């Protein structure tokens, strides 16, 4: 599973970005330094719902042209190998698993039992929020859905409750082949106004924040190392410059493949030295 | 004329071919019953063809005609005169 | 572990044969039994002094 | 994507709690356990017979910097005199970010010694070392 | 072109397995041996006339990666407590990724401490430390 | 044997690469992570055995034009001496030996035993697939055949095996004379479209790793360490820029040669002294 | 030009040898000899009025990479178990490169401890550490 | 040993040793040091461990003692 660590910064920061800039509330939190004039006329443009000005993101070198008014621009950067194990191997697996989900699901009245539904397979159960199931309770897990036993928690028949749980495609175990890289990835915020920028950047560094919570940052990316550049202006053949500063991000992440194992012994048979 | 000669049988094994639409086994089910057919010859579905594989699972499906396959690998060289 | 248990006396190491085949594997070794203790044959001489 | 088979722990998916009080700005953590394993030696055998358990013998360490309030003297955890004859034993818990299971627990946890630095070019740091009587790996799925 | 008659091994040509299982994420394991040779010191010479072995102590340690899964705990092969009483013994193995022949083999081994590290700007590790009672390097070719 | 690292690059990706590119569904677990339009265009593109457009690779400054649309470029790099050992001495052998080669093979029906034919002489046998063969079964080698006992064997007249073996030349004993090269080697994936060469080099990735279980890199080339740069225009002089991800290989081998022994001792005679 | 007066012994002009073999991807090894002197110390003299000889301890260590063939275990050399009990002794050699003159020859060479690391970065490597009865540089020129 | 070698006895052959005569002697020139006369056995002692080599004690009591022969 090679990690595009790009798509996934341009993931993350397409929806949680406007969600923030949405909202007046986390934006003062945000700009708390900043002065009133700054941080006042930032909100005027570019917060609420009703922000006539938007923000963009895009990748480098694009064949148009980008909104360099406000705009986030990315690119890869280097990478590099930091470290192995034996025979490269990271883990082994009795079935074929692909992402790992969170959805959230209602108890269902069966007879003997209580039962969350979900979109997929289950295969790998992780955790159900707050529920500690003993072994009286008998928790087990078929097809898309995960079952426990109904006495003694009737008061539950409408629990409401969120599910963490892996993608199952095959029973075909196998095992990991792969090892970890440490990749570095540039990102830098885009102006000719120079105030914007330093506003475009604290913004940048809050959802970087947030982004330690999400679950493909903690089981995928890991080890956030952030470095900034200077504020320089990026171009200047213009009618004014463009002034902006850079951003580095550093990750943590393997690049792993999958082997399939089809020699299951089965039979076992002893026999005696004729002797 | 020849010169040296030696034949070495690389494989041998028993290969599965459904008798109405004559495609040769591709892939199978959990009890080994078909799934997929395919017209290759060679990219269907083998098994080496031993008495103690038999012995351990031709058992599992009825359009079955189970083939033996085979497999000639000859290494030659020639002295062509004048 | 048996060896160190007195379980058994000696054995061949280098006896041992593993083949697998397919879902199938077969072994093949040897050890030798314990004998006992059953015959024993006596003599005596009287002599002088 | 992120597939759970291959995930390891960092520093980034731990928090190190006390009395359900998420200690604050700690930097790390160390644990030992020794069983004291013996080997029984015959007289006609150079080689170890057998190993047996004797003595079990453990240690947690606690690296922090200091924060100007809740630090662990302030929080009572700690001592600094005969206060420390007074103090109950406690339970330290690693436990998991995402999920907030717990990875390991170590039960009756008491104080062994006490280290803090003062420095100048440098942030305060202080080091505690914890004697427990027993851990547990409980509470999981 | 590969000759083989002066091939070494490396981490890439290795697996440590366990019970079958191999081990994911391990780092590295080291070997110790221990004869006990002693001179023998007559009167009438400061050269020792011969030497003999005398006692046999071996351990083996290991480094691996704590995996959210898997890991020495869950595994049971390691113990935190008076579980440990009822761990029975194991054989560690180091076998050919090639041809899944075994290189050496250790058996009967048991646990003498357990070390793990939480750390905040490294990925966590955990070093054991066995003592086994033979080595082995047969079942070769 | 003086390694020629680039030809083995050639020599390993040309085969693999096509038979990667042959199938759609090795191709979805390698492009997992990467977006649904990104992954679907180069699967349009270059997938499947249909695939109009084709990829194609070669060495640096050649005098004819490569397929700028996808190609693999690389160049030699740098090399580097890093361990010894006393006398230059790496080992000694008995015969004169080549590759160490995997071949497959039926036993066939002797009449005191089962016999294995390999297309060359056998020399030093390493391996036959999951058999331990006993001292009773009498295990040896004759020309280019191996052969063990018939009998508590018999079931396996028609057993199929793979068998590892070297390639024998001469029965004179020398030594091996060398040390140990580090050696990097650059490769980078070029297109006049970003994404294709994101795509590109992620394929590379997962070639290298299946590498490392070949018996070439096994045995010979040793201990990688790969290190990826920044996404850059390779060209700019033209109607459209060209983009490529360099990557660096590192690798660990020896340069070794035979030095031939004609010093056997075959004679042992004592004489006392006169006196 | 080549003036022998000067010349000095390095890596490249030095074989390590046993038993006729030359021991292949041999990295380094030292040699320890402690002749125990001990001085006289009269009543009126703090000075030691002389030093005499008492014990003659010596060592060897050697460090090689574990060749997949014909490494220390699989020579006989060494040994993992009850087996050396049946190992007698062997005389290591060091011998000039150019001439296949000696330079210094170990006799009655007895094992101490043996140390393998298995490694995931790095080519595995052994150390052995013999105990020897004498030394010896005859057969010289 | 002293029991291989007869020097020393375990059970009653003891009354049929005679006395020994021991020499305490220079390496280099087997010149003579000191003697012990007549020298009988008093103790005789005996040890076995796991992993200590064997050791063995006897104590004897003699008539006189000697040195002369150097000068």
């Amino acid at each position: 599973a090679i990690t595009s660590v790009d798509s996934y910064l341009l993931s993350e920061i397409k929806p949680r970005l406007n969600t923030v800039l949405e909202n007046c509330y986390i934006i003062d939190e945000v700009l708390k330094d900043f002065d009133y004039q700054t941080r006042e006329s930032f909100k005027e443009a570019f917060c609420g719902k009703n922000a006539q000005h938007e923000v963009t993101v895009g990748f480098n070198f694009p064949k148009f042209k980008n909104n360099y008014e406000a705009h986030y621009l990315i690119q890869l950067g280097q990478g590099q190998e930091t470290k192995n194990s034996l025979g490269s191997i990271q883990s082994s697996y009795f079935e074929a698993t692909g992402d790992t989900l969170v959805e959230s699901s209602t108890a269902i009245r069966e007879d003997d039992k209580l039962v969350f539904t979900v979109s997929k397979p289950i295969g790998e159960l992780i955790k159900v929020e707050d529920i500690e199931f003993a072994k009286y309770d008998n928790l087990q897990v078929e097809g898309n859905k995960v079952s426990f036993k109904y006495q003694t928690n009737e008061d539950y028949e409408n629990y409401n409750a969120n599910i963490i749980f892996t993608e199952k495609k095959n029973d075909s175990k196998g095992l990991v082949k792969g090892f970890t890289v440490e990749e570095q990835v540039t990102v830098v915020g885009l102006s000719f106004n120079v105030d914007v920028a330093r506003c475009l950047d604290a913004v940048l560094k809050m959802i970087l924040i947030s982004m330690r919570d999400s679950i493909e940052e903690q089981q995928t990316f890991q080890l956030q190392n952030l470095s900034f550049g200077d504020i320089a202006p990026i171009i200047e053949d213009g009618d004014s410059m463009i002034f902006g500063r850079p951003t580095i991000i550093k990750y943590t992440s393997s690049l792993d493949l999958d082997y399939t194992i089809t020699q299951d012994i089965n039979k076992l048979t002893f026999k005696e030295r004729k002797d | 004329s020849i010169e040296k000669k030696e034949e070495v049988i690389a494989h041998n094994e028993v290969v599965f071919r459904s008798l109405t639409q004559g495609l040769y086994v591709k892939e199978v089910d959990i009890y080994s019953d078909v799934v997929s057919y395919t017209k290759d010859v060679d990219e269907a579905l083998a098994m080496p063809n031993t008495i103690n594989f038999k012995n351990s699972r031709l058992i599992m499906n009825l359009d079955l005609e189970p083939l033996n396959k085979i497999q000639k690998v000859i290494y030659e060289t020639h002295l062509e005169g004048l | 572990r048996k060896k160190r248990d007195n379980e058994i006396q000696d054995f061949p190491a280098e006896d041992v044969q593993v083949i697998v085949e397919g879902n199938e594997a077969r072994i093949s070794m040897t050890v030798y039994p314990i004998r006992s203790f059953k015959k024993i044959s006596v003599s005596l001489v009287y002599k002088q002094q | 994507a992120s597939e759970a088979k291959q995930t390891v722990h960092t520093g980034n998916t731990v928090l190190l709690m006390i009395k359900g009080k998420p200690v604050g700005r700690a930097q790390s953590a160390s644990g030992q356990r020794e069983y004291g394993t013996t080997g029984v030696y015959e007289i006609g055998s150079i080689m170890p017979q057998e190993h047996v358990y004797l003595r079990y013998e453990g240690t947690i360490t606690v690296e922090r910097l200091r924060m100007k309030k809740e630090n662990f003297a302030d929080l009572g955890y700690a001592s600094l005199g005969e206060e420390i004859l007074k103090k109950d034993i406690i339970d330290i818990l690693v436990v998991d970010n995402l999920t907030k299971q717990v990875i390991i627990s170590y039960h009756g946890c008491s104080a062994n010694n006490y280290n803090e630095t003062w420095q100048t070019n440098e942030i305060v740091t202080e080091e505690i070392e914890f004697s427990y009587l027993t851990a547990s790996d409980k509470a999981r799925t």
